[PDB]
């Protein structure tokens, strides 16, 4: 159940 | 999208106490539950992340578990600044919070201090009279106000507003107005909110007589 | 320290836009994903999208796909939300807030101190009328004194007490809905009895849906 939101900050 | 739902809606609970407050998810969110803090007027403080982690600042008072769709936010040693509402949110696909849980926090019991306003000459001029009775710095929260015109009971000719709790006392303002046609108001003497509460062993009457003010 | 400084309030007719901007200060905008969310009166909090401020990308909720824009001038700083074709469901506190991805798993730490937009069609400016302190409104060294904010329309006003100069003590009670379909308040303030023969107390009463102000002297009244 992989989360749908970004893992990374944009930097 | 993801639908969350709090469990109570509402609390009251003393210092000291612990209070327990559950969030759902209408599908799982794995960890990424987060709780936040939210009183009247202000932007939510977050509390907790990732379920149980503290933000910086918060104290181990605030306790997170859970996972899936069931969580739980668990406020040990209840202190008066914890008057607020708490909110779940959930960060594992899109945002969505839950609506609100409102906790109140319980103080000694604190008798209203009752005030009373004639209506104003400036308002008299636009054909209605309002009288207010307030109710200052008392908890519980229930209190009665009761209004008679020439001592006859009144009933369906006012309206009543609560303020939110205090952060720092935990007590209630309380303010009821009486609305009468000028036509009518001019008919009457004396006017008067007797006010009734855990607080009071007898009812609090203030009252004035029409002209003397 | 760290903060989000967001525009002034919004006062639009249903079909027009909203514009709010939010300026980071204390850390770079490019570092984190900036959301908004907003709160419409008596409700839950509602996400509407994000912006990442380094890419210009974006991720709208698909409730205001087509109404929202979310964009940034990078260099002040400074984020950017506008909404178009306004109805009056979208009156509401609006804020921006930043969220971490990494250390805080998606969690919002920084919030702006919100921007309210009112959607306004009718209109109708408060009558402003002395709560006067007397006889009647002392008690025990203590005299209550406040304004009656009667018949406006939309929400809301709000009152400060000489010019914001006095905040101890002050209660400004949530709004009651009249019969006629209008709103009224009061605001009171507890002050000591002893200072009504020196001190002046002034409320001032703004509704900015109406473009009004009003500001009203309380004086006491001979019982």
């Amino acid at each position: 159940n992989p989360n749908a939101n970004p893992n990374a900050n944009p930097n | 999208d993801i639908q969350m739902t709090q469990s109570p809606s509402s609390l009251s609970a003393s210092v000291g106490d612990t209070v327990t407050i559950t969030c759902r998810a209408s599908q799982s969110i794995n960890d990424y539950l987060n709780w936040y803090q939210q009183k009247p007027g202000k932007a939510p403080k977050l509390l907790i992340y990732a379920t149980s982690s503290l933000h910086s600042g918060v104290p181990s008072r605030f306790s997170g578990s859970g996972f899936g769709t069931d969580f739980t936010l668990t406020i040990s040693s209840l202190q008066p600044e914890d008057s607020a509402t708490y909110l779940c949110q959930q960060s594992h696909s899109l945002w969505t919070f839950g609506q609100g849980t409102k906790v109140e926090v319980k103080r000694t019991v604190a008798a209203p201090s009752v005030f009373i306003f004639p209506p104003s000459d400036e308002q008299l001029k636009s054909g209605t009279a309002s009288v207010v009775c307030l109710l200052n710095n008392f908890y519980p929260r229930e209190a009665k106000v009761q209004w008679k015109v020439d001592n006859a009971l009144q009933s369906g000719n006012s309206q009543e507003s609560v303020t939110e709790q205090d952060s720092k006392d935990s007590t209630y303002s309380l303010s009821s107005t009486l609305t009468l046609s000028k036509a009518d108001y001019e008919k009457h003497k004396v006017y008067a909110c007797e006010v009734t509460h855990q607080g009071l062993s007898s009812p609090v009457t203030k009252s004035f007589n029409r002209g003397e003010c | 320290q760290v903060q989000l400084v967001q525009s002034g309030a919004e006062v639009k007719k249903p079909g027009a836009s909203a514009r709010v901007s939010c300026k980071a200060s204390g850390y770079t905008l490019t570092d984190f994903y900036l959301h908004w969310v907003r709160q419409a009166p008596g409700q839950g909090l509602e996400w509407m999208g994000w912006l990442n401020p380094h890419s210009g990308g974006t991720n709208y909720a698909q409730k205001f796909l087509g109404r929202v824009s979310m964009t940034r001038d990078t260099s002040i700083s400074t984020a950017y939300m506008e909404l178009n074709k306004l109805i009056s469901d979208d009156t509401a506190v609006y804020f921006c807030v930043r969220s971490d991805q990494e250390a805080l798993r998606g969690a919002f730490d920084i919030w702006g101190q919100g921007t309210m937009v009112f959607v306004v069609s009718r209109r109708l400016p408060p009558s402003v009328f002395p709560l006067a302190p007397s006889s009647k409104s002392t008690s025990g060294g203590t005299a209550a004194l406040g304004c009656l904010v009667k018949d406006y329309f939309p929400e809301p006003v709000t009152v400060s007490w000489n010019s914001g100069a006095l905040t101890s003590g002050v209660h400004t009670f949530p709004a009651v809905l009249q019969s006629s379909g209008l709103y009224s308040l009061s605001s009171v303030v507890t002050v000591p009895s002893s200072s009504l023969g020196t001190q002046t107390y002034i409320c001032n009463v703004n509704h900015k849906p109406s473009n009004t102000k009003v500001d009203k002297k309380v004086e006491p009244k001979s019982c």
